[PDB]
RNA sequence: UUUGCUCCACACAAUAUAGAUGGAUACGAAUAAGGCGUCCUUGUGGCGUCGCUGAACCAUAGCAGGCUAGCAACGGUGCACUUGGCGGAAAGGCCUUGGGUGCUUGCUGGCGAAUUGCAAUGUCAUUUUGCGUGGGGAUAAAUCAUUUGUAUACGACUUAGA
RNA sequence: GCCCUGAAAAUGGAUGGCGCUCAAGCGUGUUACCUAUACUCUACCGUCAGGGUUGAUAUGAUGCCCUGACGAGUAGGCAGGCGUGGAGGUCAGUGACGAAGCCUAGACCGUAAGGUCGGGUCGAACGGCCUCUAGUGCAGAUCUUGGUGGUAGUAGCAAAUA
RNA sequence: AGAACUGGCGAUGCGGGAUGAACCGAACGUAGAGUUAAGGUGCCGGAAUACACGCUCAUCAGACACCACAAAAGGUGUUAG
RNA sequence: GGAAUACUGCCAGCUGGGACUGAGGACUGCGACGUAAGUCAAGGAUGCUGGCAUAAUGGUUAUAUGCCGCCCGUCUUGAAA
RNA sequence: GAAAUUGUUGAAAGGGAAGGGCAUUUGAUCAGACA
């Protein structure tokens, strides 16, 4: 079957996903990213190797959105985190998009 | 398995088993609660075996006490152990 | 040399057994290069060891072995039977034992 | 089992009313001498009513081939009762003898028409002299000139469980 | 040292319990034939304990050997004792298990002066 | 002989290889067996098909989740035929089918070790010409099966790069060979031949 | 497509030793009813006919040549 | 957190065998056909040769493999580095650059071996955890309780709170 | 002769299963091989049978020795034993330096009934042998009396306004 | 269905027929060794994926008893007469 | 015309390998080889050697594995339920 | 001061029984003997 090859995320994630990855938001540090944010310091050198592996190896390629749950009437402040399957366009072009 | 028929499960389960078996067997054996080599001279092989004995020399040497020595046991072996003493008086 | 070896490799394969009874006194052994009855009498006699490992340290090892010997063929396809001293366990039934090429004839 | 060829010969008790009976003679195959000795007393129960008890075998003399290296064109024989009546059958067997023609023809009925070695009854076996006397097809079509025929697709048998090569029907 | 014996073969070491001993607690492990007409213990089915029958009879040269190579005799006192003085490498002498500690000690001495082999030295000794 | 023998399965017959293979399990020997999609059967396609229908009609009538499970890959049905001819009910069946791996495709690290055959369950040595035969893909692939054709894209992959191998080895054997006839009437090797070398 | 019920093939041995019953009972009755050749035969693809048929044709002299005297 | 945690260099306790003891030694396809070598006019080509099993091929000598002296080649091979490339099916492997230090049984020498007493697997892997041995890197969460009602019999679910 | 059709429903399943197709199917031939409490040989037990044995510087003559054959079993028959309460005799038997009893993956004898010993506990009586006697041996009787479980922290403690 | 006899079971284990009152084998003390019976030797499962001669392809083959029934026939299946 | 070989059978022909057993316990027997004393494979095992000298063998025991394994009793012997 | 039954401790086993037979592994435990 398919299989996740691998994953690489925005520079800056909001704090409507990164509370998505508590479920203790207020008393965390929110040290949700901080590793990783360094990955695009290095001249993005991890950042552009994955996405390079994207290139030659995926056939499907599924972006990771979230809604801006705070621009809803909603109480909650935890997004909504999501994968979105990319159509059209060969997978160099999915990726680059 | 059914769901993974590619990984060992009964012999990873025995491999662990005898793996823990062993530690845990090993662990009871650095602590002492294995009773001592026949050769040893700790050992008690051809001699009577005895809770009330052993607690006995154990307060007298000076805790287990599942293991317990009655003061009626207790005064019993002290008397006995006299009656001893006087047959030794009587061989020297 | 990188091979040290004098025994030739065997495999437990079962006790002597009926369709619904089995006997645990005789042990069916699988020599290796032994494909048919005409060529395991060259391994009669010649003794068997089970080597297996444990873990306590008895009597200055902890490696620990069992001795038998090669009593006849079996079949028509190289399997012989073996009696050891203590009967190997069912467990061991895939095992591999060691065939010494003691005693000789040779 | 692997047959022999017999002559069996016998004849009735002598009595005070006839001295030196007739001599009978027939030729059996059989495994041994003892499943043809019983073999020609059936036989000899059935053609004329001598019994058994009343005879005795002068003689039994196993019979081997003139030239048990030719290959000849056989023609045999045969009744039977299988396995809803009795019939006549001719067969073509090209062989070398006539003991290994008789074994091919009681496999050939134990195979197509599954009787026993007890049902069948071989009646003549006789070397056809001229080829062109033959005429079963299927023994007919080896006597011809220059005869040459391959072994298509040969399957090598394999003393080892695994073979570390695709195995090749050729030649 | 002990009067020459064969090798001692038990032929059935193992103890004859009852049929259903294990399952119930009121059934004890003495054996008892099973009687029944359809027990399968009695009929001798496979797979089934075993009986007790005589051909697990003992040797008779070895029947009532201890290990040791000796007969068993009880002894309460010297003078049973003294019966074995003339017998020391074919019987041994165990002590009864009412012999208090004093008279055990009496009795050892002899045993040892005549040099009978006594089963159990060890006994009530607290020493 | 080897620790472990990887079986290529093509060209074998599911119930000969099954017994084979079973066989050497319960002996202690390790068995893995690649390429299960071009095992073949006995027998014309829609009868092997009809088989399998037969199989799959069984269920637990009042749970279906806990009947017979229907396991479609090659890889499964070539484990079932080989499920049925151990005890595997017991810890020694158990653990003899835990000496055995199955694979479609030729995955890593088999694709860099050596592949057997075992002619006696090889459908060219034992089925007579002429009768239809089932590859066992294609038996898959109509009873539900649904990776026939990213097995067969990795394995066109895979034979790329194998041929790429292949062509690299036998250059360099090309070069022993002419290496080892240079030297092929020195006195060793005249010395060698003497002793069938 | 749905491939409808195969019949067993694993016999009873209530219908196996019925069997048996009816094959015994049939046998006595065949019996029962009971007790209420037209071929030399030398057959026609022979090659030898002819040659038996003359060597037999001779043989038949001596059932009557001899028995009086 | 007497610095808990992790990653790097050693010394041993505990070691572990569903069963190590020279090497799982890699085309694909066909089987009423193919493999290999060579040539051209590069083909469903020509020529030669091969199978008929792996009974093969590679390795393989040394105190379980010691200590030394040379000859001949500049080969093979080990180890820790390092160069570049390839491998995503479960890649975790394959190939390659360079130096460094060993080994070399390709060839000839010198010394040792004993007494394990006539055999007893006679233990020669790593398998890891760890009391410790001295250098690095790292500085969170989850649950209960409170709350929510998109959920709920109770658990569970979904929210919010420094 | 083999093959096909030669009807038969109803949970999903059966040449025992896998599976098998120049069979792992069908008929037959040849061998090799696997295996029962059977057969052969040996040892041990018991029974039965046939011989021998007063010989004493040796014991027990229902004892001993030699030899052979046998060994299923309900009702039932015969025989030999094991165990328990009380009685006569005896061991000038055991016992506060611990009787009896009870507990005990500690030991031994017996084919077995059972018997013996070690340790713990206990605290005042009890055994061996020859006999005598009987209210003499339990797995059951929807057995009797007593005690105790699972069910189970379960049904339930919700009528009569609070 | 009746008669007459003889065997089997009752009271009886063991090997085999996957399974089992009625089948095949089998003189029941405790063992050891060998050899076997009936049945078997692809794997489950000890034992030849033995040798050999043919036949058979079944869109639910057969592995099975048979002077047993459905069974008398039907077939541009194949083979021998 | 001369053999040879196969097949079958025989040898009180020779010679290997493997396994199980070692009962009995002064002598007495029948034998054999011997020139004889004697010796012997002839009315049942002895010789030489090593290791350990104790939990090593062994037992008890908890288990694990292989194969076996109605659940007892009563009554019904017939589904023998 | 038994057993049923129960608590705690130590050991061990457990993928829709438990128990029992033969054999042996492993762990725990344990008796005996001096040319």
């Amino acid at each position: 079957g398919l299989r996740s090859l691998t994953t690489v995320w925005a520079e800056h994630l909001s704090d409507e996903v990164k509370r998505r990855f508590y479920k203790n938001w207020y008393k965390s540090k929110k040290k949700a990213f901080t590793k990783y944010s360094a990955k695009y310091a290095q001249d993005g050198a991890g950042i552009e190797r994955e996405l390079a592996r994207i290139k030659k190896y995926a056939s499907v390629v599924r972006v990771l959105v979230h809604t801006q749950i705070r621009k809803t009437p909603l109480a909650q402040k935890k997004a909504h985190l999501a994968e979105i399957q990319l159509n059209g366009g060969s997978i160099s072009e999915k990726v680059d998009w | 398995s059914k769901n993974s028929i590619n990984r060992p499960k009964l012999t990873s389960n025995l491999h662990h088993k005898v793996h823990s078996l062993n530690k845990k067997r090993a662990q009871r054996e650095r602590a002492g609660l294995l009773k001592p080599a026949r050769s040893s001279v700790n050992s008690k092989s051809g001699e009577i075996k005895s809770v009330a004995l052993d607690l006995y020399f154990q307060n007298k040497k000076n805790s287990i006490t599942t293991r317990t020595l009655s003061k009626k046991r207790a005064k019993k072996i002290e008397r006995n152990l006299k009656y001893a003493t006087q047959r030794k008086l009587l061989v020297d | 040399a990188e091979s040290h070896r004098l025994y030739v490799k065997g495999k437990h394969l079962s006790y002597q057994r009926s369709k619904r009874v089995n006997n645990p006194n005789v042990s069916l052994i699988k020599i290796e290069g032994v494909a048919t009855p005409q060529d395991a009498q060259f391994y009669l006699g010649k003794r068997i060891a089970y080597v297996y490992r444990a873990s306590k340290e008895v009597r200055g090892s902890k490696i620990r072995v069992m001795w038998g010997k090669v009593t006849r063929t079996h079949g028509n396809s190289g399997v012989v039977r073996a009696t050891f001293r203590n009967n190997l366990p069912a467990k061991t039934f895939g095992a591999s034992v060691r065939i010494f090429l003691y005693p000789s004839n040779i | 089992a692997h047959f022999k060829e017999y002559q069996v010969i016998g004849r009735r008790l002598p009595t005070e009313s006839v001295p030196e009976p007739k001599l009978f003679r027939m030729r059996i195959f059989a495994s041994n001498e003892v499943i043809a000795k019983s073999r020609y007393w059936y036989f000899l129960q059935k053609l004329h009513k001598v019994k058994k008890a009343s005879g005795e075998i002068v003689s039994i003399n196993q019979i081997n081939e003139a030239h048990p290296t030719k290959v000849k064109n056989f023609g045999v024989w045969v009744r039977y009762d299988s396995r809803s009546g009795t019939h006549n059958m001719y067969k073509e067997i090209r062989d070398v003898s006539r003991v290994a023609a008789v074994e091919t023809l009681y496999q050939d009925m134990a195979a197509r028409h599954r009787a026993r070695f007890r049902s069948i009854h071989i009646l003549k076996v006789a070397e056809i002299e001229k080829t062109a006397d033959v005429k079963r097809q299927y023994v007919k079509q080896f006597l011809t000139k220059d005869l040459k025929f391959p072994l298509p697709h040969r399957v090598q048998k394999s003393t080892k469980t695994f073979s570390y090569k695709r195995p090749s029907t050729f030649y | 040292a002990s009067l020459p014996h064969p090798k001692i073969v038990k032929k059935h070491t193992k103890k004859f319990k009852r049929h259903h001993s294990d399952r119930y607690h009121r059934v004890a492990e003495n054996w008892r034939k099973q009687k029944g007409i359809d027990s399968v213990v009695r009929r001798r089915f496979r797979g089934n304990i075993s009986q007790p029958k005589i051909g697990y009879g003992s040797n008779k040269k070895t029947k009532f050997l201890s290990p040791s190579g000796h007969k068993t005799f009880l002894v309460a006192n010297v003078k049973d004792l003294e019966t074995l003085t003339m017998h020391t490498k074919t019987y041994a002498a165990e002590i009864a298990h009412n012999i208090s500690a004093k008279n055990r000690v009496v009795i050892l001495a002899r045993a040892k002066a005549l040099g009978i082999k006594v089963t159990n030295p060890k006994g009530r000794l607290a020493l | 002989v080897e620790p472990v023998v990887v079986i290529d399965g093509k060209g074998h017959l599911v119930g000969r290889l099954a017994s084979v293979v079973a066989k050497q399990l319960l002996n202690g020997q390790k068995i893995v067996v690649v390429r299960a999609e071009e095992l073949n059967i006995s027998g014309e396609f829609f009868r092997n098909k009809l088989k399998y229908h037969d199989f799959l009609r069984k269920a637990t009538a009042f749970n279906k989740t806990r009947g017979p499970f229907h396991f479609r890959a090659p890889s499964r049905i070539f484990y079932k035929a080989l499920r049925g001819m151990v005890s595997h009910k017991t810890a020694r069946g158990k653990a003899a089918l835990e000496r055995l791996k199955v694979f479609e495709g030729i995955p890593p690290p088999y694709d860099k070790k050596k592949r057997v055959v075992v002619p006696q369950a090889l459908r060219v040595l034992r089925l007579k010409p002429g009768r239809k035969y089932t590859t066992l893909g294609k038996l898959s692939t109509s009873v539900g099966w649904k990776y026939e054709d990213v097995v067969a894209k990795l394995e066109a992959k895979r034979k790329v790069s194998s041929a790429e191998y292949y062509a690299k080895k036998r250059a360099f054997t090309k070069k022993v060979a002419s290496a080892n006839a240079t030297a092929a009437e020195s006195d060793v090797a005249k010395q060698l031949a003497a002793l069938g070398y | 497509m749905r491939v409808r019920k195969r019949q067993s093939r694993r016999t009873s041995t209530k219908l196996k030793e019925g069997i048996k019953k009816k094959a015994s009972a049939h046998r006595k009755k065949e019996k029962k009813m009971a007790k209420k050749k037209k071929d030399p035969g030398i057959p026609s693809n022979f090659p030898y006919k002819a040659k038996i048929l003359e060597e037999i044709e001779a043989k038949k002299m001596k059932d009557l040549e001899e028995r009086e005297l």
